[PDB]
């Protein structure tokens, strides 16, 4: 017959990092195998159309990268500008809004993030730039964040007007199971906790270096793959030498053809392996990008009831920040802290009828009986407005005997 | 011509972009929605005034403004 | 021939211990669980609170508790018997090994 | 050639198994530690436990 | 102008099975191809890495 009910709460902010895209690479098939040689080029035509297939596969990967970025970041086509009055009921948003005093319109946290990720042409290998520059990504993120902060639950519906921030916070408090008066009576403490958590995240980013391992792994894997592809160009494969010019300048065509054939087979195998593994890695990255888009649309533009989908605890808000080849989310949650013991009962018997609470639980502190809500302690008198009646007092296991008050009799007496 | 310098482009209405050398397009400074993507934020489209192809920097959308109150 | 199979990091006993701890915590702590300062919450109150989340009032559970428990126990026993008889339940796990 | 074929097919199968494991983790966190309102995500009917 | 409303209920329990992991395998490349032979081992170095 015991129950524990929190008597306090704290505001918590955590982070989450998701890869979105990877580097775009184009390769010349003939230049890699038979770079600047006519005998090798004429021998290559006997093998059909391998080069076209490899080029097509790489091109499809390159297109899919830009599709991933476009799906993740360009969700809303309205551009919202930074509010000129930084009054949000005491909430500090300076460390995540764009810095007007810098040439690069990045926030402080984005600047910190973009300084923690670090970092062969004549072999036919080229890297070509992405369609959206970093400034455009930052602008999309900034517009999204500013619109979410200022327009509240209106946002994309148009005809937007500045909705006060505390009203949004109260409305999202209501979606957890806590009444608005808690926020409206603890606003200053809530804002203080929020600001402290943001500062703590900033310091943690400024000190620790291993935060972005998820984003570093992709770069490392791609670089290693390219390095292996380049190094496979010095192998012998059973010929007399690994240089086409040498064998062309030394031997006659009839046997040069045989040894050039050996070299050609080796180079073709290397290219095939590289392309296949790139295809598999691209599939994995696409799955990650789909997850990121779902996360953005379900956590930044609304409240989520799914457990642990937006960090630990009860979800309140989340804000996006851009990172190299990725995105960072900042989840804000509600965490009850201080628990106390009480005695509880399932029903109250008053005059031959059983009473159940409309919302919450019946709670006892030793002598009196009250009714509260589960997530915050706020006792009040048990009346006929808090409860409803069903049946008699002989079926419920564990019923009590006292006592329901009527808020009408004093009025009728007077 | 991808990743090339126009001064000098021996392999080659001439404009040097961040994506390479572009030949046959006229440069403007009015932003629009992307029609044919080139790369590095540059987009191209043909429209009326006949057979004229233009190159411009991409636009991210229509600006929106709200009245600020409390 | 150069082929070796090497063991997993977590033994089966550790997996079973994790599962048991998870189940016991869920059963005893109710909606508190991971928040700490855990105290035994009565199970029937958890069942009533989850009945409320479907669209049914608590009095239904508090007036049909015994029948509900009987049905639950019968269903658990039926699952046990079905596992004890049928052999093709775990084809999903058998396919990977094959 | 034999070794190459074996390794490639193992890689693909590993990707599939990883997707299944992600589904299992989501199922655990959304059905064992809370109630789910998603239809047919936790069996047929209205989910209780 | 008709509607149907239940007058009873039943409790149902079902099962669901999900794979999580598979077997871990390590292979020696040279021992598979050129097991205990020096001529084969020296010929293998011509193929790179
Ligand atoms: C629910 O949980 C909240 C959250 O913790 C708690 O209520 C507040 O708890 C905080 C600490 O957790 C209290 O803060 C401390 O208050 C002490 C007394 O406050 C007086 O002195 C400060 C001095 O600046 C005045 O500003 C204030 O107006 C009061 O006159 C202070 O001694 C503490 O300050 C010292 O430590 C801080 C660092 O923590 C230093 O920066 C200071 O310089 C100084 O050295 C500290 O400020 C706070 O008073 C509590 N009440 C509030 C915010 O109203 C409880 O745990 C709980 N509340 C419940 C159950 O009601
Ligand atoms: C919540 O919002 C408020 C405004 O509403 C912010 O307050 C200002 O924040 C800025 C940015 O941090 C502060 O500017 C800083 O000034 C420092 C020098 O002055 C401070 O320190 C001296 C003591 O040396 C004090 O006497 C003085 O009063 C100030 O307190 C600079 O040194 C800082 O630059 C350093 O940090 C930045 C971090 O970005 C580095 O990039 C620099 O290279 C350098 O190392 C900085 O410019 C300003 O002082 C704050 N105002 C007040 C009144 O304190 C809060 O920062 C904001 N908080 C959060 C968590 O969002
Ligand atoms: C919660 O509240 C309810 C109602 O307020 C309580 O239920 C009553 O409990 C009292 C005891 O505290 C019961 O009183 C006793 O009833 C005995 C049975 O007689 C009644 O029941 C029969 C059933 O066949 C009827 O036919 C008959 O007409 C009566 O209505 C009596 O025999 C008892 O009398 C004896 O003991 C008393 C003790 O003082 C002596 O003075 C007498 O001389 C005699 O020796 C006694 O009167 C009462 O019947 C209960 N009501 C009902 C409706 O069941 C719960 O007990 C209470 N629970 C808690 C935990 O507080
Ligand atoms: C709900 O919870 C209750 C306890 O709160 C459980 O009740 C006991 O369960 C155990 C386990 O099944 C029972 O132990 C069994 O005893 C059998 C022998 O005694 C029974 O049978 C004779 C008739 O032969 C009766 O006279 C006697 O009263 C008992 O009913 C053993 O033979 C059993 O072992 C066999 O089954 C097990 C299954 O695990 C096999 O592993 C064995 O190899 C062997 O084949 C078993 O040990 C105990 O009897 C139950 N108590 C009572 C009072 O009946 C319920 O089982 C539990 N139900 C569910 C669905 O969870
Ligand atoms: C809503 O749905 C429920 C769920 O089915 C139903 O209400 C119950 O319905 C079941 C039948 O499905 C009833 O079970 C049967 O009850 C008969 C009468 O019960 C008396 O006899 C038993 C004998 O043990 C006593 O224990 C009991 O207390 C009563 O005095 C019994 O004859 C049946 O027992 C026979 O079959 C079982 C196997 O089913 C054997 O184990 C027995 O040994 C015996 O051979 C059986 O117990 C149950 O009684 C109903 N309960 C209630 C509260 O209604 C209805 O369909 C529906 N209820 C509504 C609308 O109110
Ligand atoms: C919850 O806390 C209360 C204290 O408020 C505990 O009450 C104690 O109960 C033990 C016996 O169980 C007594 O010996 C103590 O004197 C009680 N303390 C007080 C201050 O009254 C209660 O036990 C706790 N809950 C549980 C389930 O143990
Ligand atoms: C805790 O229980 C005590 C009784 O032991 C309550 O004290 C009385 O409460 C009533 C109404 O709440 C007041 O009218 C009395 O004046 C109180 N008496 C004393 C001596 O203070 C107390 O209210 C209970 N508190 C909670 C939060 O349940
Ligand atoms: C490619 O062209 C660019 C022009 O955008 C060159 O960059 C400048 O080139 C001029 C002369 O061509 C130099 O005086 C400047 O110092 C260069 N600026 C920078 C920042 O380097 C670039 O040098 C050309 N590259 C090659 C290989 O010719
Ligand atoms: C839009 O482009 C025109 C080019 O036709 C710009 O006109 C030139 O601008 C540069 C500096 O940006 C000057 O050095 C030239 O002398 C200008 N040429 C002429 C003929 O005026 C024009 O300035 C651009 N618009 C803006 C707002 O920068
Ligand atoms: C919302 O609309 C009301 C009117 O419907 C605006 O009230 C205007 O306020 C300005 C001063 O700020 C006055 O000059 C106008 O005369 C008012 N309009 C009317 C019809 O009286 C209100 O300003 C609008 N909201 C915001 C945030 O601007
Ligand atoms: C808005 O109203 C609040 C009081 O509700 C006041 O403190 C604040 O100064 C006002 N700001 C503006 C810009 O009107």
């Amino acid at each position: 017959n015991s129950i524990a009910i929190p008597t306090n709460f704290t505001i918590s902010v955590t982070t989450e990092i998701i890869p979105v895209s990877m580097q775009k690479v184009s390769v010349d098939c003939t230049m890699y195998i038979c770079g600047d040689s006519e005998e090798c080029s004429n021998l290559l035509l006997q093998y059909g159309s391998f080069c076209t297939q490899l080029n097509r596969a790489l091109h499809e990967i390159a297109v899919e990268q830009d599709k991933n970025t476009q799906e993740v970041f360009a969700q809303v086509k309205q551009i919202y500008k930074t509010p000129p009055i930084k009054d949000f009921g005491g909430f500090n948003f300076s460390q995540i809004l764009p810095d007007p005093s810098k040439p690069s319109k990045r926030s402080a946290i984005e600047d910190l993030l973009f300084n923690k990720v670090t970092l062969q042409k004549f072999n036919g290998l080229t890297v070509l730039p992405p369609l959206l520059t970093d400034e455009m990504i930052a602008a999309y993120t900034s517009a999204l964040l500013a619109g979410t902060i200022t327009a509240g639950w209106t946002f994309g519906a148009g005809a937007a007007l500045q909705i006060p921030f505390a009203m949004q916070m109260a409305y999202r408090f209501n979606g957890i199971g806590v009444t608005q008066n808690v926020l409206y009576e603890n606003q200053k403490l809530i804002a203080n906790q929020f600001n402290k958590a943001i500062g703590k995240i900033q310091d943690g980013l400024s000190s620790t270096a291993s935060a972005l391992g998820k984003l570093q792994d992709v770069v490392n894997q791609n670089a290693q793959a390219l390095n292996t592809l380049v190094k496979q160009l010095s192998s012998n494969f059973g010929a007399i030498s690994s240089v086409l010019n040498d064998i062309l300048s030394r031997l006659d065509p009839p046997e040069a053809e045989v040894q050039i054939d050996r070299l050609i087979n080796g180079r073709l195998q290397a290219l095939n392996t590289y392309v296949t593994q790139q295809l598999i890695r691209a599939a994995e990255i696409r799955a990650s990008a789909n997850l990121a888009a779902e996360k953005m649309s379900e956590c930044v533009l609304g409240q989520s009831k799914r457990v642990d989908f937006c960090g630990k605890g009860y979800h309140l808000m989340s804000f996006p920040q851009s990172a190299p080849h990725g995105v960072v989310f900042l989840h804000v949650t509600y965490v009850p802290t201080q628990y106390k013991n009480f005695t509880t009962a399932p029903a109250i018997c008053h005059n031959g009828k059983a009473h159940f609470p409309r919302e919450g639980v019946f709670v006892s502190n030793g002598t009196h009986w009250f009714v509260t809500q589960r997530n915050f302690y706020e006792p009040q008198i048990i009346t006929t407005d808090n409860t409803f009646v069903s049946g008699d007092c002989d079926v419920v296991i564990g019923i009590v005997n006292n006592t329901v008050y009527d808020p009408l009799q004093p009025e009728l007496d007077s | 011509y991808q990743g090339v310098n126009c001064t000098e482009v021996p392999v080659a209405n001439v404009f040097q972009t961040r994506a390479g050398c572009l030949i046959g397009a006229e440069h403007v400074n009015n932003s629009y929605e992307c029609d044919i993507p080139i790369g590095a934020g540059i987009c191209a489209s043909y429209q009326t005034a006949s057979q004229s192809i233009i190159a411009y920097t991409m636009s991210l959308g229509e600006e929106n403004s709200v009245a600020y109150s409390n």
